[PDB]
């Protein structure tokens, strides 16, 4: 075989040409922190929040896109690593609004997660925010956009997954807006599964919309059955009552998508 | 200089602090002796009691004795040398200088699980 | 006449505390702390934040370790108001019950102003306390310090020097120095016996290093040296108090780690950071590191311990609860010995007995 | 001698004073629990769980909060590999069934690709 | 503005009322069924829309820390006012 | 405070004290109900610059237990500690 | 940093040993004791004529629970579920649905009273000073159930109690 | 790392250490580990043949003399065969010091009752007989401390539900407190808190 | 108010005799007390 | 698979304290009748001494029948001392419990459980 040898915080561990440096930190079970990657996506790079040290190397590489070469020893815990995640999750909360309480994706928001984990506990922004408009795409996906932090998975899985080419960066600069430049209406049949690849609450359920929280639902594993394709699903339940279906992920059915028939 | 009481309820004062000292350290030695000389605890109870019984054999005052062997009244340091005496009795049957009896199970004391 | 054998018989106050702790988060357990030792509310919040502090590897700030002493020492003068009180009252002198709870009054309205609740404040927290003294406390803590030199004088002339409280205590429940260190007596119940020692001197917690008090110390180990040692524990309590009101330091009140301890709410309505860390404070709380503490403080009854097992999570694994009375009602079946039925109440007097934390 | 050769399945069902309808009656699932599609950590998706299935939960007449009459509801445990939950199981005598750990599969992550001369994975923006 | 259902019985603002056949209207038999009369719905939309000279106004609802985050709402849909997420307060860009 | 001198003179007799000194009923020497409004200080982490949250960091600075002896000479026997010191007896009220 | 209580010695000279004789014959303590209970039958009591008059409280009291409103009359409370979350006693109970405007507003609000330790918790992890826990402590009840408040009375007492909540945050919120 | 960090005694850190391998080397035919925390506490992680030994060894011994058994607790982890971990909390008024001593078992297997030498142990062996099933043998008087008289099952085990099984009223036909199944009027309603991402590297277990 | 009064004395209410219906001449009750004087009379504040 | 013993040595010294503890509270019974003055009699006293013996008659275990006659010393030792009261005594008797239904049918008409 030809697997290279990288170094993981100095633990040997043999990857395949081709792997990227966060694969690479995957494989000794240690996930790095990301907003962009997604593992079924292509990938971008236009977050900034794998920002991983090599050493002996005078600059973060951004782990999600970089392939990794032999010899590199990857620091995931060192300073300026832990330096690189706590600017960069201040640059994400600078415009973020204060909209956690409100925002059906508190309790189950990355950003809040990792805000928690990586990033600084208070704010040096003393400016005022952005506020983009909220765009109709739909019945299905509420649409708050000041909430985006966009990261291109709108985008990436309507081209490439949903097949649609409808979705779009629109502006430049912080003026920069993820939509559909006109009132579209992005009815796929895999319209609902942004709402789960959405890091932040910029996409929530619209039926879903404001009814339940996350962390008091009891999670059931199930079976679709609205098609014979048998998607392994999570019904979530709150207090005895169907709050909304989510999908699990099975890398021989339903890879971790679900239709919006069954969502 | 007769000691009227020790401090401690139910700890009488001993009238003879020195001699009872040394009696019960030539004591601990000579039960001691019983253990073989590779044993940790027989090194390190020979080295602590010969300390201890140089301290007593060298100072003839009773209140420096007791701020340099450092164990609070003499009553208590008396109390402790019979303590000493009845473990190395006690460590004689239980024979704990010999290996491990058992290993553990590969995740006995793993912390998160 | 004799007393045979006395076999107490506990758990009728047991409410399964310790497993209740193991499905809520470590701010949702602290209020379970006020509710064992019910008249040493924040002593038992001390203990408690003092064992999350240590696994967190975090410090409370300077002022919020001299409040912690200052309500530790109110607190320690609440207990020892009851332990005396409830102690003559049961042996039938009834009267410094209703002086003393003029007193235990006026210290259930200094925890009413700073936390709102008179006794179950959950106001000392892992991290410091939950807000700061409200402006004007400390001069009416200065106001009752300054006069309650002369309640514990006219308690003790009413009971110490009486001969009839002293024929009800003075033979009456000894206890020897190595049977006390043997059966896990803690505090007064060891002091009383002759040994010195005490939690606040040998291992000392927050800023108690830095006051200035003394320890009293029985010399027979009876109900009536214990009794002294109370009410001389009263006497250095206020000595402390003195000592915490003239060296109170400015500054925050919360460890300034918001993570661990919520921010201000100014500042949660107008940051980004501070929303989402209060946010995830009040819902899943912070992640302890793995490992286990045991983590004890002098109460007032003795060595309240707290064994606080995490496994990782915003939740403990074990958090098991160490308290004196336990012990103390343990060894009331020595205690008894060769005493009768109206010495029994005296002796279960001077183990000051609360069952909250005896049966948890 | 001392240890005594007991060759018989261990089985401590009349110790735990569990009723027979509990123990019976119950359908453990020993599994991996799946990740949250609302997040992408996967600490959640670590160590293995034993719940049971889920009984009746009915309306309470005077509020309209959820009552229950099962016990096992809440129960939820956590092991560190599975053959520790399958001799958890086998030891209280309850019923179980045991789902594999399901891992993702290793991508091939090319940024690369996503600028390719003669292939569909160009992406039409970036 | 509370409204009442055929069977006599008072409508919250939830929308929650018993039906006729159902038997636990029983518990206000002799005694009262205790709804509020000041519906949020019918006096957040007594409030006039606020008409502001910026593009993307701020709200915290008055009050400073009394009242609730700050939010920063976009006004450049000229059909629709911008709605607080919290207060329900509503602005309209007046160009 | 309203007592009348032959009662305050009768009461601090029959007590042995003066009791006019120490009332333990309350008056107008406590502080107002209502008071200022605040300005509370702020922790030290309030700094705009040099402070990054990684260099203040307490929890992540808690390590595993270190594993002194696992089963995978003429040295000086040790204790825990140093032996307690021995309290002095109190300078301000011995009671000797 | 010691004191020995009790480690007199006494006197064993005739004149202590008389004094300890007519403290033994006359009764000299328990005419202390006397003296120091007729000292307290002519003080003041310190006895307030409750209903009368009242104890005092600190605005920081946490008692009744009450669900405030802005000053335009729209409710406080959006449904974010923290007070329930970090209720430690597990007395809140929500359900939520956007109501016929939109907004994230509550369709159950319960207060198990008779769970709940009165603790506030939910009151400091309210971001938007909805629930509060007001001054009120004189609520006792004669039936079991009228202790379970659900979102209709909790809008009763905070319209009932709004004029005194509102002054009580002003009085304490920068300690907050 | 001034204010907001705990401050670190290295000196407790390297005394705890030599006395847990002045333990450990003492007694090698029951210490299995030693192991020091962060925050300095003292663990001695033995063989459960060797409850008396040890604790009879640190109660007695010259360097040791930890007389005073302040907390005995068990700690139930399901996912071990021997699923108890009963810890021994000690303290030492000579030394100034805490070591905890710790063993295991599981349901079936009796630990040795430390009467002999803490009296202390009379009760909290008996609580954790009550609270876990932990048999104690050679105890004086071993039976329930903290549960009702006829209560069945142990319930700090992890797999004994929050609620038991059995919820109690007064019945007026019988004329008696009754024992009935329990129904909760409102579940216990279960919260799943734990964050996705990892929190602290430093504790990361290695993977299969 | 009567401010030589001790602390707890010096703010009291003579409650009416009819309130809302009820003849409360012999059945004063403490929460007959309105919400504008349950801060003064209980001390939360010093302005009536 | 050497574990250590309780009590008993293999099942027949077991065997020999059941029997030994079955001997106890059938003497116990007369006694618990009258001292607590139940409304049951001995006879369906003793029955109910022998159902719950013959609950935990299929255990082969020597551990697990040694911490039953251990469990059921106790419960002895708390019914000879009055520890108990008559409620306690009266719960092995689940007399203000409906009877569950048994058959399939019943149990379909009355709920979801198995
Ligand atoms: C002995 C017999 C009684 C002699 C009078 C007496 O001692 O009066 C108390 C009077 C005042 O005592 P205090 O309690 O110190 O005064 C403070 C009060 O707050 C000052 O009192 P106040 O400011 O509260 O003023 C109001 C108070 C005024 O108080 C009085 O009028 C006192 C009662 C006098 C009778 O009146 C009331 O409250 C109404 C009480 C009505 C019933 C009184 C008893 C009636 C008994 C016969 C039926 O005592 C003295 O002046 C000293 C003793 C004089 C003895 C004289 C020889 C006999
Ligand atoms: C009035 C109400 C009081 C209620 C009293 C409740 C008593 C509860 C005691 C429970 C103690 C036990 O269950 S120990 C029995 C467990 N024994 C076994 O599993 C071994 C099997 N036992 C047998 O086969 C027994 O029939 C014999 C008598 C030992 C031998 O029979 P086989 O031979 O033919
Ligand atoms: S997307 Fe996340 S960080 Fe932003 S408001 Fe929603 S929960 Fe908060
Ligand atoms: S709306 Fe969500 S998924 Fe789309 S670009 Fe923005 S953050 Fe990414
Ligand atoms: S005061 Fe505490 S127990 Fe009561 S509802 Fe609020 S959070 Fe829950
Ligand atoms: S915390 Fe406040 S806004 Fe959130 S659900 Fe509770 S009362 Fe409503
Ligand atoms: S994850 Fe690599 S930059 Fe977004
Ligand atoms: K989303
Ligand atoms: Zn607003």
């Amino acid at each position: 075989s030809n697997l290279i040898e990288v170094f993981v915080d100095g633990q040997s561990v043999m990857v395949e040409p081709g792997t990227t440096v966060l694969q690479a930190c995957e494989k000794v079970g240690m996930q790095i922190p990301r907003f962009c990657y997604h593992e079924r996506l292509s990938v971008a790079g236009n977050c900034r929040m794998c920002l991983v040290e090599i050493e002996k190397a005078p600059k973060v590489v951004a782990a999600c896109a970089m392939p990794v070469m032999k010899g590199w020893n990857i620091l995931t815990n060192s300073e300026k690593t832990k330096k690189a995640r706590e600017g960069v999750m201040e640059f994400l909360l600078a415009n973020h609004p204060l909209d956690c309480p409100i925002c059906d994706q508190g309790g189950e928001c990355d950003l809040q997660d990792q805000s928690m984990m990586f990033g600084s506990d208070r704010s040096r922004f003393l400016e005022g925010k952005r506020a983009v408009e909220d765009k109709n795409i739909g019945p299905l996906v509420k649409t708050i956009m000041t909430r985006c932090i966009q990261c291109t998975r709108c985008i990436r899985f309507a081209s490439e997954i949903a097949g649609v080419d409808d979705l779009g960066t629109t502006g430049r600069g912080n003026d920069m807006q993820v939509g559909t430049y006109i009132e579209k209406m992005f009815m796929s049949e895999l319209s609902g599964n942004i709402i789960d690849i959405c890091p932040v609450g910029a996409l929530t359920s619209k039926p879903y919309a404001f009814t339940a929280r996350p962390w008091e639902t009891r999670k059931t594993e199930s079976i679709d059955v609205m098609d014979a394709v048998g998607s392994n699903i999570v019904v979530s339940t709150r207090t005895g009552e169907v709050m909304r279906i989510l999908p699990r992920m099975h890398e021989d059915i339903n890879e971790e998508w679900i239709s919006d028939k069954t969502r | 200089l007769l000691k009227k009481t020790t401090g401690l309820v139910g700890l009488a004062v001993c009238e003879t602090p020195h001699e009872r000292l040394k009696i019960l350290y030539t004591k601990i030695l000579d039960v001691l002796g019983h253990i073989p000389k590779n044993a940790a605890y027989r090194k390190y109870t020979e080295q602590i009691t010969n300390e201890k019984l140089s301290i007593v054999k060298a100072e003839p005052d009773v209140k420096k004795l007791e701020e340099q062997l450092q164990g609070g009244q003499i009553e208590e340091v008396i109390l402790q040398a019979e303590n000493e005496l009845s473990l190395a009795r006690k460590m004689i049957q239980w024979k704990p200088w010999e290996p491990l009896v058992e290993e553990p199970p590969a995740s006995q004391w793993k912390w998160p699980i | 006449e004799m007393v045979r054998k006395c076999d107490p018989h506990i758990g009728l106050l047991h409410r399964g505390t310790e497993k209740l702790i193991e499905y809520k988060t470590y701010l949702q357990a602290l209020p379970y702390f006020d509710r064992l030792d019910y008249v040493s509310m924040m002593c038992n919040e001390q203990a408690y934040s003092l064992a999350v502090e240590k696994l967190l590897n975090i410090q409370p700030p300077p002022r919020a370790q001299w409040i912690r002493v200052l309500f530790g020492e109110i607190t320690r003068l609440l207990n020892h108001i009851m332990a005396v009180t409830t102690h003559a009252l049961d042996i039938g002198a009834m009267t410094p019950f209703f002086w003393m709870f003029e007193e235990r009054e006026k210290m259930f309205e200094f925890y009413e102003r700073v936390s709102g609740a008179r006794m179950h404040a959950a106001y000392v927290r892992p991290g410091g306390v939950h807000q700061d003294l409200p402006l004007g406390l400390m001069d009416d803590i200065y106001e009752f310090s300054k006069n309650f030199s002369l309640r514990i004088d006219e308690l003790e002339e009413m009971l110490t020097n009486n001969r009839i409280w002293r024929n009800r205590t003075v033979d009456i429940g000894v206890v020897t120095a190595e049977d006390a260190l043997n059966y896990g007596f803690s505090g007064v119940m060891l002091r009383g016996s002759g040994i010195q020692w005490d939690l606040r001197k040998t291992q000392p917690y927050d800023v108690y290093d830095q006051v200035e008090f003394d320890v009293p110390i029985g010399s027979r180990g009876d109900c009536y040296d214990r009794y002294l040692c109370r009410v001389e524990e009263m006497r250095q309590s206020i000595r402390i108090i003195s000592q915490c009101l003239n060296k109170m330091p400015p500054g925050e009140i919360k460890v300034d780690d918001a993570k661990v301890s919520p921010p201000k709410r100014a500042e949660m309505k107008t940051s980004m950071e501070s929303l989402i860390h209060h946010f995830k404070l009040y819902t899943e709380g912070y992640q302890v590191p793995p490992g286990a503490t045991y983590t004890a403080i002098e109460a007032p009854k003795g060595e309240f311990g707290v064994y606080l097992v995490s496994d990782g999570s915003s939740r403990p694994y074990r958090c098991k609860i160490k308290a004196p009375g336990f012990a103390h009602l343990a060894g009331l079946d020595k205690m008894s010995k060769g005493h009768m039925l109206a010495d029994v109440v005296a002796i279960i007097g001077t183990q000051d007995i609360v069952f909250g934390e005896v049966d948890r | 001698t001392q240890l005594i050769t007991v060759d018989e399945k261990l089985d401590i069902t009349t110790l735990t004073g569990v009723p027979e309808e509990h123990i019976k009656t119950r359908k453990a699932r020993i599994f991996v629990p799946a990740r949250n599609n609302m997040q992408s950590g996967v600490n959640n998706t670590k160590k293995w769980k034993m719940e049971f299935d889920t009984r009746e939960r009915w309306e309470n007449p005077l509020m309209g909060w959820a009552s229950t009459a099962d016990p096992l509801s809440n129960l939820v445990l956590t092991f560190s590999t599975k053959e520790d939950a399958i001799a958890f199981a086998e030891k209280n005598g309850w019923s179980y069934d045991v789902e594999e750990r399901k891992v993702p599969k290793p991508k091939s992550k090319s940024y690369g690709a996503n600028f390719s001369w003669n292939k569909r994975t160009r992406v039409s923006t970036k | 503005g509370v409204r009442t259902s055929p069977t006599g019985e008072k409508v919250t603002h939830t929308g929650q009322v018993y039906d006729d056949e159902d038997y636990r209207r029983v518990r206000f038999v002799g005694r009262q069924k205790e709804v509020n009369e000041n519906f949020a719905i019918d006096l957040i939309a007594e409030q006039p829309v606020s008409q502001v000279g910026s593009r993307v106004i701020s709200c915290d609802g008055g009050g400073g820390a009394l009242g609730h985050p700050r939010v920063y709402i976009n006004l450049d849909k000229e059909t629709k006012t911008g709605t607080c997420g919290y207060c329900g307060l509503q602005f309209r860009q007046q160009h | 405070a309203s007592a009348t001198r032959l009662i305050q003179g009768l009461r601090n007799w029959a007590s042995g004290r003066d009791l006019q000194a120490k009332l333990q009923l309350r008056y107008q020497e406590i502080s107002k109900r209502t008071q200022p409004p605040p300005k509370l200080p702020v922790g030290p982490s309030h700094r705009l610059s040099n402070n990054y949250y990684c260099a203040r960091d307490g929890r992540r600075e808690a390590m595993p237990p270190s594993i002194v002896m696992s089963s995978q000479s003429e040295k000086k026997a040790v204790s825990p500690a140093p032996p307690i010191k021995r309290w002095e007896l109190s300078q301000d009220e011995p009671y000797l | 940093t010691y004191k020995y209580v009790n480690l007199r010695e006494p006197s064993m000279d005739m004149k202590s040993v008389t004094d300890r004789a007519a403290q033994t014959l006359l009764w000299t303590e328990l005419i202390r004791g006397l003296g120091m209970t007729l000292s307290y039958l002519f003080r003041e009591p310190a006895t307030i004529n409750y209903p009368f008059e009242k104890g005092p409280l600190s605005p920081r009291f946490r008692g009744e629970h009450a669900l405030r409103r802005y000053p335009s009359g729209e409710e406080r409370c959006i449904a974010c579920k923290l007070c329930e979350a970090v209720c430690p006693a597990q007395a809140i109970t929500i359900e939520a649905e956007p109501r016929a405007d939109g907004s994230r507003r509550t369709t159950r609000y319960d207060i198990d009273m008779t769970k709940c330790i009165y603790c506030g918790f939910c009151q400091e992890a309210c971001p938007v000073d909805a629930i509060v826990e007001g001054p009120n402590f004189e609520f006792s009840t004669e039936t079991h159930e009228e202790l379970l408040y659900n979102k209709e009375k909790l809008l009763n007492n905070g319209d009932k109690w709004e004029a005194e909540i509102a002054a009580n945050i002003q009085a304490d919120y920068l300690y907050r | 790392t001034r204010p907001t960090v705990r401050p670190r005694n290295d000196v407790a850190h390297k005394q705890l250490s030599a006395f847990g391998e002045y333990v450990a080397e003492i007694l090698p035919k029951y210490v299995q580990q030693v192991q020091v925390s962060c925050f300095s506490e003292l663990e001695i992680c033995i063989h459960p043949d060797g409850v008396i030994p040890v604790l009879t060894f640190l109660r007695d011994h010259s360097n040791a003399q930890f007389k005073s058994l302040a907390d005995l607790t068990a700690v139930d982890i399901p996912t071990r065969q021997n699923r108890f971990e009963i810890v021994y909390n000690l303290l030492s008024l000579r030394f100034n010091s805490r070591i905890r001593v710790k063993t295991y078992t599981d349901e079936l297997t009796p630990v040795e009752s430390s009467v002999s030498v803490y009296k202390a142990a009379n009760w909290y062996e008996r609580e954790i007989w009550d609270m876990f099933g932990v048999f104690f043998a050679n105890h004086p008087d071993l039976r329930r401390i903290l549960t009702d008289y006829g209560f069945e099952g142990h319930p700090f085990r992890k797999d004994f539900p929050l609620s038991g099984y059995v919820e109690l009223r007064y019945d007026d036909e019988v004329k008696r407190v009754v024992a009935e199944p329990v129904e909760l009027a409102q579940e216990f309603r279960k919260f799943d808190l734990n964050s996705p991402w990892e929190a602290f590297p430093a504790y990361r277990q290695p993977p299969e | 108010e009567d401010n030589k009064q001790f602390f707890g004395r010096h703010r009291w209410v003579i409650y009416t005799t009819e309130m809302n219906g009820k003849n409360t001449f012999w059945d004063v009750d403490g929460s007959m007390v309105p919400p504008e004087w349950h801060r003064w009379l209980h001390c939360m504040t010093d302005d009536p | 698979t050497s574990v250590k013993p309780i009590f008993s040595r293999d099942m027949n010294e077991a065997k020999r304290r059941v029997r030994e503890l079955y001997r106890a509270w059938y003497r116990e019974v007369p006694n618990t009748v009258h001292l607590f003055q139940l409304d049951i009699s001995v006879k369906q006293g003793r029955d109910k001494v022998r159902e719950m013996f013959k609950k935990n008659a299929h255990v082969t275990d020597p551990r697990v029948v040694d911490l039953l006659v251990i469990k059921g010393k106790m419960e002895l030792e708390e019914t000879i001392n009055v520890w108990k009261q008559r409620t306690h005594v009266m719960r092995f008797f689940h007399e203000t419990e409906a009877p569950r239904p048994k058959d399939f049918l019943s149990k379909f008409y009355v709920g979801h459980d198995p």
